[PDB]
């Protein structure tokens, strides 16, 4: 109650910075029901260079746990911040192993683009972000799977295709999985991008 | 018997071969199209058709890659390429959901490409001269929604997609992509009736999450799209009650603009009303500046959105909510004292009430005294911080007393009382006044920025009540000498004191501070200060004549408020966003602005002015042009030749003065007032010439040592000589005199004391025109490779064109790389612009597919007058840089890669283009290297006896 009331109260700096710096350090401590209203206020109501490391605190005290959509929409109210989080794991996935958060929120920016692109094909050429993480994200958290967010990061394999051909490999296996859900219109229109593969192009995509 | 021959066509493609056939389709259709436009049974088969090879490239999805040919014919000749049959069946096509994304790019690049062609024809007519052949795929593309008016449904949706994604591309080219999609969408919504809800859809789900970007295109189509039909919002069942979160994203002026937009839909629906009410009062209360801000924003529009001036209930429940609002802060009070003028002059007894609110806000701060002490209550107004601008709230006063009077018990007391603190002012001087210390301010403390707020605070005090006393007194000396004492209270107060302890430290490139006058006012005091004298003048004037500095200040303010339209769309006091009333403003104020200027510092002032308000003039009100242009005592170059022409005279009586009276600040504005003016003459005039001919021969007379005047007044010239000719001829010239004025580059034969031009003296060949006539040598360079671009039977024509333009051009860098340049940036300009006109490869490389004797001529020319010549400058750079690098602190590895990386840079473009001669002079079965020497390298040798 008191975040919310500071959200409905004004700002000033002196003040929000103690108060923000005391927020992130009492965000994890609670249940998971009662964090979110905390995170939607340091987001829309919260913008600083500061923000670059202290998303990445948020980071630290979501990596655990990892219905729930309430964040999505909290970091859909602001896009700056989303830019921080694109500016902050092309650090994190430079130090950390990640995360399925990460490939998460990669996908919610990437939604909401080249930034998050030319990212992915960076760590492309860097790291190849081994793809059991993203298979379990499918497997459990499909529920936000809506087709026309994940068709950009399938039809990166085209400009994939230059080199490094495993990751081609790797984004096939994650369409794979990402098939055998639910959702049977967007299986058609997973299917429908298949045949499409099929018709236009060279053999390898065939 | 074309729709048998398309249906054996499509048969063949189905099964067989499916290369030729749409080459031979589209150029059918496309001679076809050509002698129609030159009906119903024409629009009707060929939707069949088309329909039909939308079909076919559904079930025969080979037939749409076959793209590649477009891009061929694109490639070969820029611009025919995108036919209107051709571009209407590609846009048919992009709803396939397969490769959809490789056509909309080659579209996207090929839209780009024309607007950016386009822009180029518009910045050279010598382009359009050797290039008459343009491909506007703006208008083309405009044109099938023209023809989509015959139940085109994947057509439309081709249409509505490629707009969509043309917001999408945008974030000047990019903003000519908005011009292009907001009339594109604007003409699907107009024509097409079942998709026009989805295009409502459409662009209410583009304009959320959309604020980095410049998103006034939103709005704008938004309003644009319901003025044309309103009743669409309705058929989408009000879906704008979604957007009213809008509030905490940016709302600055999106939100005014959306209101503005729906404001009729909003008065026929009651629901939207009440949506809109109900969230704006739960924003109100939200403690946050910028909900407040947008709370505020829509309180501005809401009160004039409902009209009575010619349900009562509705009118007075609305006006408590302010007054609310009031106890705020005072950046929340502030837009609030602006906005109260425009929903009064919508009102009677509303009108009342909103006196008698203001009224009891203004005895909060009155102090009735009766002609004492002063009434200073800025006390309160501390919680360092400002918690009430006074100046606003009596400006806003002043204004609608005015308002009042001219409409038609607390009146009576509001008169007097006002005139009492008039009385007041007048009586309390810098002795009762808490702030009669000169130093008393004190940047980042506690109390000096106290003092510094009381002090800019007051100044807006005094100047309200020089309104009220020149509005409420007619031609009455009593009250002119109020207003004496109040700009003396004023300057005693505002030329000292701030300004010398308040913030002067930087020099101060603006003026008066920020004025809280009517243009209204300031038109009328101009206008019957200047240009005025009657029997009604009471002698007054004599004596206000003798306040040269409230004569400073009186045109100061003026120059403050255009400055406002200069910048921002739109300036403060009444009727500031009526873009026709300052129109009328500016055509009253500019007469007796030049009337001054003519008349005979002072004048100085109101010069400025017109070149701002000539400058706001094409810039805003560009559609406005021919009424101001009139107003001034239908074709605009003969009035626009006479204006220049009183410009002209101007000029010439002051560049003949002598440089004791040469007052440069007069200059550089008079010379950008002809910049701006002669914009508009018209290409198909006389007078454009004999003007032209005119600033040539002051060029050639006048001798002018000082350093901006002459950039400026060669801007103008090519400026001018940009659209009427080749400027190769004036940039050779130009070259001339720079050559002939410095010494030269091998310092031993001695160049002939020509002067093409006197400007051009010992001084001014400084990079003061050195780097205009590169910077001129870049631009046609720029517009060349875009030349040789086009040229990979109108193809003779273009290289007719290019081997003359270079030719000359290499005689301007020949006569230019013989310069003595002196050092600095003007040597590293030569160097890396040398480096461009080699990259003269281009040209090679694209005649490898081929020759021509003209480009025989060109290379013997190149080898013969630019690397020999070249070369040499690369053994003068290195003493030059080594007598300027002695002067270091008289680290220093900047000072040593800054100033020799472009050579490395300019060998390798002469051997890349030395190399592709090799290619040509083996493939081309002739030798033309004979004309060029070796290539020439230097080393060194550390001289060890000199080491220490």
């Amino acid at each position: 109650p008191i975040l919310d009331a500071l959200s409905r109260l004004d700002l000033d700096a002196e003040l929000l910075a103690k108060v923000r710096q005391s927020a992130m350090t009492i965000v994890p401590s609670v249940k998971l029901e009662d964090l979110p209203v905390v995170i939607k206020f340091i987001l829309h109501n919260v913008k600083a260079a500061d923000a670059v490391e202290v998303i990445s605190d948020l980071r630290k005290s979501l990596d655990l746990s990892s219905l729930f959509d309430v964040i999505k929409l909290a970091v859909r109210f602001q896009k700056d911040v989303s830019e921080a989080w694109i500016k902050a794991i092309e650090n994190s996935t430079s130090v950390s192993d990640h995360k399925v958060l990460d490939l998460i929120v990669l996908l919610l920016i990437h939604s909401t683009r080249k930034q998050t692109e030319k990212v992915l094909r960076s760590k492309i050429r860097l790291g190849c972000m081994p793809e059991q993480l993203m298979q379990n994200a499918f497997q459990n958290h499909s529920m936000v799977i809506k087709d026309f967010f994940p068709s950009i990061l399938s039809l990166a394999q085209t400009f994939l295709h230059s080199a490094h051909p495993a990751v081609v490999s790797f984004g096939s296996c994650m369409y794979k999985q990402a098939f055998a859900v639910f959702d049977s219109y967007c299986q058609q229109e997973v299917v429908c991008a298949l045949v499409t593969h099929v018709c236009s192009g060279n053999e390898t995509e065939l | 018997e074309i729709p048998p021959l398309v249906y054996q066509l499509l048969l063949l493609s189905a099964k067989g071969s499916k290369k030729t056939v749409l080459e031979g389709i589209i150029s059918f259709f496309n001679q076809l199209d050509k002698r129609q436009k030159e009906l119903d049974q024409l629009r009707h088969v060929e939707g069949t058709v088309i329909l039909h090879i939308v079909s076919a490239i559904n079930l025969d999805q080979d037939i749409g890659e076959e793209i590649k040919h477009l891009k061929t014919e694109q490639q070969k000749d820029p611009g025919k390429a995108l036919c209107p049959f051709s571009v209407s069946l590609l846009l048919s096509t992009a709803v396939k959901h397969r490769l959809q994304e490789q056509i909309f790019d080659f579209l996207k690049t090929s839209i780009t490409r024309s607007c950016k062609d386009l822009q180029i024809l518009q910045a050279s007519k010598f382009l359009q001269d050797l290039c008459p052949q343009q491909y506007d795929v703006t208008a083309v593309i405009l044109e099938v929604v023209k023809n989509s008016a015959f139940g085109w449904d994947h057509v439309t949706q081709g249409l509505v997609d490629l707009g969509f994604s043309l917001m999408e591309s945008y974030e000047m080219p990019a903003q000519q992509a908005c011009k292009l999609g907001a009339s594109i969408l604007l003409e699907t919504f107009k024509v097409h009736e079942p998709i026009r809800s989805d295009i409502l859809e459409q662009v209410l789900n583009r304009v959320l999450t959309k604020a980095a970007s410049p998103v006034s295109h939103f709005i704008d189509l938004l309003s644009n799209i319901v003025v044309s039909a309103p009743l669409v919002l309705q058929n989408s069942s009000s879906r704008v009650t979604e957007t009213f979160d809008n509030l905490s994203f940016l709302p600055i002026d999106t939100v005014q603009g959306l209101l503005r937009a729906v404001q009729p839909l909003l008065k026929v629906s009651m629901s939207v009303r009440d949506s809109l009410i109900l969230v704006l009062q739960k924003a109100i209360f939200s403690r946050q500046l910028d909900a407040r801000k947008a709370a505020v924003a829509g309180f501005l529009l809401l009160l004039r959105n409902f009209k009575i001036l010619g349900n009562e209930a509705f009118c007075l429940e609305i006006l408590g909510s302010l007054r609310r609002c009031l106890s705020q802060q005072a950046d929340v009070r502030l837009m609030l004292y602006e906005g109260f003028y425009d929903v009064l002059r919508r009102n009677s007894q509303l009108a009342s009430s909103i006196m008698e609110t203001l009224l009891s806000q203004i005895k909060q701060y009155y102090l009735p005294q009766q002609d004492l002490l002063p009434p200073l209550k800025l006390e309160g107004c501390i919680m360092i911080f400002l918690q009430e601008p006074l100046a606003h709230l009596l400006c806003c006063i002043q204004h609608c007393l005015a308002w009042y009077k001219s409409t038609v018990g607390f009146e009576q007391n509001f008169e007097e009382m006002l005139e009492s603190v008039t009385r007041r002012m007048i009586k309390s001087e810098l002795e009762d006044f808490e702030l009669d210390k000169s130093a008393d301010f004190s940047p980042s403390s506690g109390v000096g920025v106290k003092n510094n707020i009381y002090a800019i605070q007051v100044m807006g005090i005094c100047e309200v009540l020089i309104e009220y006393n020149f509005k409420i007194g007619n031609f009455s000396k009593n009250k002119f000498e109020d207003v004496l004492g109040l700009f003396t209270c004023y300057n005693k107060l505002s030329e000292i004191l701030k300004e010398k302890a308040g913030k002067n430290k930087s020099t101060l490139g603006n003026r008066i501070a920020r004025s809280f006058l009517s243009m209204g006012f300031v038109s009328t005091l101009l206008t019957a200060l200047f240009r005025d004298n009657a029997q009604s003048h009471e002698e007054s004037l004599a004596v206000l004549r003798s306040s040269t500095e409230f004569m400073r200040y009186a045109v100061s303010v003026a120059l403050q408020k255009v400055q406002q339209l200069e910048e921002m769309g739109q300036t403060d006091g009444p009727d500031g966003q009526n873009p026709e009333k300052m129109f009328q403003n500016l055509c009253k104020i500019t007469r007796v602005l030049l009337w001054r200027y003519t008349s005979i510092s002072i004048s100085l002032l109101c010069l400025e002015g017109l070149l701002r308000i000539f400058n706001t003039m094409q810039q805003l009100y560009a559609a406005r042009i021919p009424q101001f242009l009139q107003a001034l005592d239908i074709n605009v170059t003969e009035k626009a030749a006479f204006q220049i022409r009183q410009f002209q005279r101007s000029l010439v009586n002051q560049l003949s003065s002598a440089e004791d009276d040469f007052n440069s600040k007069e200059t550089q504005l008079l010379i950008t007032i002809l910049s701006t003016l002669s914009k508009l003459l018209d290409p198909g005039s006389q007078q454009f010439l004999q003007f032209l001919t005119w600033t040539v021969k002051i060029c050639k007379e006048n001798a002018l040592e000082d350093l901006s005047c002459c950039k400026g007044l060669l801007t103008l010239l090519f400026s001018l000589h940009v659209l009427y000719k080749s400027p190769v001829s004036l940039l050779r010239e130009l070259a001339q005199d720079i050559h002939a004025c410095l010494g030269d580059i091998d310092q031993d034969v001695e160049i002939e004391s020509r002067s093409h031009f006197a400007i051009v003296n010992v001084k001014t060949a400084a990079p003061t025109v050195c780097l205009l006539v590169l910077g001129q040598a870049d631009k046609v360079l720029e517009e060349v490779d875009w030349l040789i671009k086009r040229l990979t039977n109108q193809t003779q024509a273009l290289e007719k064109g290019v081997i003359l333009q270079l030719g000359t051009l290499l005689t301007v860098f020949h006569e230019l790389v013989q310069t003595a340049l002196p050092a600095g940036s003007c040597v590293d300009s030569l160097l890396r612009s040398l480096s461009k006109t080699y990259a003269l490869t281009s040209l090679i490389k694209h005649y490898i597919q081929a020759v021509p004797g003209r480009l025989e001529k060109l290379v013997k020319l190149s080898g013969s007058h630019l690397t020999p010549q070249c070369y040499s400058f690369i053994t003068y750079v290195q003493n030059i840089h080594s007598e300027s690098l002695s002067f270091a602190e008289e680290t220093v590895m900047a000072k040593v890669l800054r100033d020799t990386k472009p050579i490395p840079n300019l060998i390798f473009a002469i051997e890349q283009y030395e190399k592709f001669l090799i290619h040509l002079s083996k493939k081309s079965k002739v030798n033309l290297m004979q004309y060029m020497k070796l290539s020439t390298s230097r080393d060194f040798r550390i001289n060890a006896s000199m080491l220490d």
